[PDB]
DNA sequence: ATGGTCGTGCCGCCAATAA
């Protein structure tokens, strides 16, 4: 069974005989977003088990339903805050050495390098890798002005995790991405799943 | 039973007219409307705010002072009403809270004008589980009380009741060391008790909003509830005459864009350049623009962050005030006619070109166009000939015989309308 | 192992880096066969092909065809080298098939035959796992080596550089 | 210090010409 997402992208399961004409199966990935570095292990564990189901054998009408019960719980859950904070980490690659970047007020991973630097020990230097998590800081900046350090959070009293920003920008773009080409499921139903506003994402027409 | 007073559950499941569901949905709206404004303009002690209140409660029908047993038709208004806000004000983040404030200030003063005697059973009847003490009681532990608490002046024990509630409960009095701790029970004046009845309603409200979201989307498929759902937040030169001008002055083409921008609350890109230009023709700035475009997005259940961080940067350039600082000239009609073709979900372009005559036709009859008119501009449309026809409409819209001008831009149109009109 | 086919110092092997290697082995190529090599100073082209996909979900069994090693066969197939392709963004013609073999193809030859026998080695039943694992980094690293040669054709600071042969 | 092709998320910038 094979679902081909874009060029590029698509997830599949490999027929691997063993004997007698048994074959057993194993899933594989080619592109998506769950095999890149950049995106939360949350929104990558929720893909792999969306694919998981997906790619089962089952009736298309009960994979919906268990898609629905699964992110009902996860939407529960991030707003608990059961889940730990080793999770909520995005790591990035850094190119140039962290001093050089022009840009370096609208890049959180370098925001995040310039800090490490100038306080740490150990100094990050160019192809090294840098961790970063969104927190609420109540200063009304934006989303990519508010990167901090992962040992910046346990240390402080002020920041708290944004639930926001990984319930809508992190977890609703890779499920809704992997489930385009499968019908019944749409961005406002997951959106409404997860408890977030509808309003934003497709809506409009009354 | 006490139907002056009552915590929110238990659906109703009676069945009612559809012109009482939408009656029900607009006194609600406008009562709680109004309490706002009494909150607002008044502070919350003043006898003026009593009798406004109160007086408008008396005049929507709704349940007041418990001394008249048998108001049972308010109390039905009120349960359904309720409910049937608790959809539309369920949807956006920013009408949650608006609606919680404004309930929650409405049920303190429901239970401020309880009379003295009757609050017992109520507390029974809304699932709460506390209790009073007999004088006795009072008495042994008079000192121990006033010992106890807060920082109210005066060892004066007076006549207001003194409530024994479970420790679990009074969390936010004992944390401070302001109330009396015994045998697992706290013993609280009647003055804080509201505090914590509002708190635990709050809870109870929060999560019934959440999970009615959640399970609303079943609840669009119904036809009938569409318009309910989605308008009860709707609804030299100033901001409060625009539509007007949209029936008298404006040619079909932006009066088409002003209806879809009211009646839609959006617009795409080929729209918001046209009519965006056409409106800084007129004479319109940049704040009043800016307030505009921001009020009727907002009517889209958008908060003002995605508006500011998306569009107003493209107002802005729209009138010269970034990048080389360039100021624009609206639309000519030639490239109006000719440029940028609409598609499905548009309602930019000509009217008189891209719409076929089997919709111009009825187009023309929703603005009140005579027959032998109609007949004259289609005949002129099928010639191609766009301009004349859309000076005839001038004509036939302004009640003169010849305009005496020549027609090539929408701004002129507007000029020369309100040569004569004003 | 690397070290021994590129013939290069050791130290520099464990630096990283797949110039180098390829400068090295060049180098030993042409002085073997007396030859004169260039001097030490002192997008660009077409790619691949990729197909428009049809995108979806698929129930039924699917084939998938592979080529062994694309570039460095279709190197030994056409007699793709310096020595026997003309030269001076425009495609050169292919060579008369009469002429003997070149020097690059018989270079990258070696490579693939080292590759294959690491493959059967590989195929061997009752392996430690952690046999297996290694023989699979050691074929990947000796298809990296010989899949580098073809990229050194396009580095405008490469001592062999040549734009139409990666072209072709 | 190997080559090219493909997609995803942040930003700023532009069209226009009556009277
Ligand atoms: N890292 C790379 N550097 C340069 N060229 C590469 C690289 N990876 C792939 N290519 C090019 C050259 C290859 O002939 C072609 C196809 O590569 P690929 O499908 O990975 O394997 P391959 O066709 O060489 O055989 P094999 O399946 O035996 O590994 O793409
Ligand atoms: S002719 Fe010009 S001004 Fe008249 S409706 Fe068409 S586009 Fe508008
Ligand atoms: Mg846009
Ligand atoms: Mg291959």
């Amino acid at each position: 069974s094979l679902l081909l997402l874009k060029k590029k992208k698509y997830a599949a399961l490999v027929v691997e005989p063993t004997s007698d004409g048994n074959y057993v199966t194993k899933q594989e990935l080619k592109g998506l977003d769950i095999v890149r570095r950049d995106w939360c292990d949350l929104a990558k564990d929720t893909g792999n088990f969306v694919i998981g189901q997906i790619l089962s054998d089952q009736s298309r009408d009960t994979i919906v339903e268990n898609i629905q019960k699964r992110l009902i719980e996860i939407g529960e859950n991030v707003l608990n805050g059961s889940v730990p904070v080793s999770q909520f980490e995005i790591n990035k690659a850094l190119t140039k050495d962290p001093q050089d970047y022009p840009d370096k007020k609208s890049l959180p991973h370098v925001h995040v390098a310039l800090w490490i630097n100038s306080q740490g020990g150990r100094k990050v230097k160019a192809g090294d890798t840098v961790s970063y998590v969104i927190c609420q800081d109540g200063s009304n900046l934006t989303a990519s002005q508010r990167a901090y350090a992962p040992e910046q959070l346990q240390k402080q009293d002020n920041l708290t995790i944004d639930t926001q920003y990984y319930l809508a920008q992190q977890i609703h773009p890779v499920v809704a991405r992997i489930c385009e080409p499968i019908d019944g499921i749409d961005a406002v139903l997951i959106a409404t799943w997860l408890g977030l506003d509808p309003t934003q994402f497709r809506v409009h027409h009354y | 039973y006490p139907h002056c007073l009552q915590f929110y559950l238990q659906p109703p499941s009676e069945n009612i007219s559809l012109i009482e569901f939408e009656n029900l949905a607009i006194d609600r709206v406008k009562l709680l409307k109004s309490v706002e404004n009494l909150g607002v303009s008044y502070v919350k002690g003043t006898e003026q705010y009593q009798s406004k209140l109160e007086s408008e409660l008396r005049k929507l029908k709704f349940s007041y002072r418990e001394n008249l047993e048998d108001e049972y038709e308010p109390r039905r208004r009120d349960h359904i009403s309720h409910f049937i806000l608790r959809l539309a004000y369920c949807q956006s983040e920013e009408l949650r809270r608006w609606f919680i404030q404004q309930e929650m200030d409405l049920l303190r003063f429901r239970f401020s004008i309880l009379p003295k005697d009757k609050i017992q059973d109520f507390l029974k009847d809304s699932q709460l589980q506390f209790e009073a003490i007999s004088d006795e009681e009072k008495t042994l532990r008079e000192q121990e009380i006033v010992a106890s608490s807060p920082s109210l002046s005066g060892l004066k024990l007076g006549f207001e009741s003194i409530y024994k509630i479970p420790f679990a409960d009074a969390l936010d009095l004992f944390r401070g060391r302001k109330v009396y701790l015994e045998d697992g029970f706290a013993y609280v004046p009647l003055k804080d008790i509201v505090a914590i009845i509002l708190n635990e309603f709050r809870a109870k409200l929060s999560k019934a909003l959440a999970l009615t979201a959640r399970s609303l989307p079943a609840v669009q498929s119904d036809e009938r509830l569409q318009p309910l759902l989605n308008h009860l937040s709707h609804s030299k030169i100033s901001l409060d005459q625009i539509d007007l001008l949209s029936t008298k002055s404006f040619p079909p083409c932006m009066r088409q864009l002003h209806k879809a921008l009211r009646e839609n609350h959006h617009l795409r890109h080929g729209g918001r350049m046209q009519y965006g230009l056409f409106l800084k023709g007129i004479g319109l700035t940049l704040e009043q623009a800016l307030q505009f475009w921001k009020q009727e997005f907002i009517k889209g259940k958008m908060d003002p962050d995605k508006f500011d961080k998306g569009y107003s940067y493209n107002i802005r350039h729209s009138f010269g005030k970034e990048g080389k600082r360039t100021d624009y000239t609206p639309f000519s009609c030639l490239k109006i006619i000719l440029s940028n073709p609409p598609s499905q979900g548009d309602y930019h372009g000509c009217p008189f070109r891209h719409s076929d005559p089997e919709l111009l036709k009825q187009k023309l009859q929703s603005y009140k166009i005579s027959p032998g008119g109609i007949s004259q501009i289609l005949d002129l449309v099928k010639g191609t000939h766009y301009q004349v026809a859309c000076q005839k409409y001038f004509e036939m819209i302004h009640n003169v015989d010849d305009c005496g001008f020549s027609l090539n831009h929408p701004n002129q149109f507007f000029c020369e309308s309100q040569r004569i009109l004003n | 192992q690397i070290t021994n086919i590129a013939g290069n110092i050791m130290s520099r092997t464990l630096m990283g880096g797949r110039s180098e290697r390829n400068e090295f082995l060049l180098l030993h190529a042409f002085y073997e066969n007396n030859y004169i090599v260039p001097d030490k100073q002192i997008a660009a082209y077409a790619g691949g092909l990729v197909l428009d996909p049809k995108v979806g979900f698929y129930d039924k069994f699917i084939l998938l065809l592979d080529f062994n090693s694309l570039y460095p066969s279709i190197i030994q197939e056409f007699n793709i080298c310096f020595t026997t392709v003309q030269r001076v963004e425009q495609i050169p013609e292919l060579p008369d098939p009469s002429l003997e073999m070149g020097i690059l193809p018989r270079e990258i030859r070696k490579l693939v035959e080292r590759r294959k026998q690491v493959k059967q080695l590989m195929k061997q039943q009752d392996l430690n796992p952690d046999l297996i694992l290694q023989y699979d980094i050691r074929q990947k690293a000796l298809k990296l080596t010989a899949n580098s040669m073809y990229g050194c054709l396009g580095f405008s600071y490469s001592r062999f550089y040549a734009k139409p042969l990666a072209a072709l």
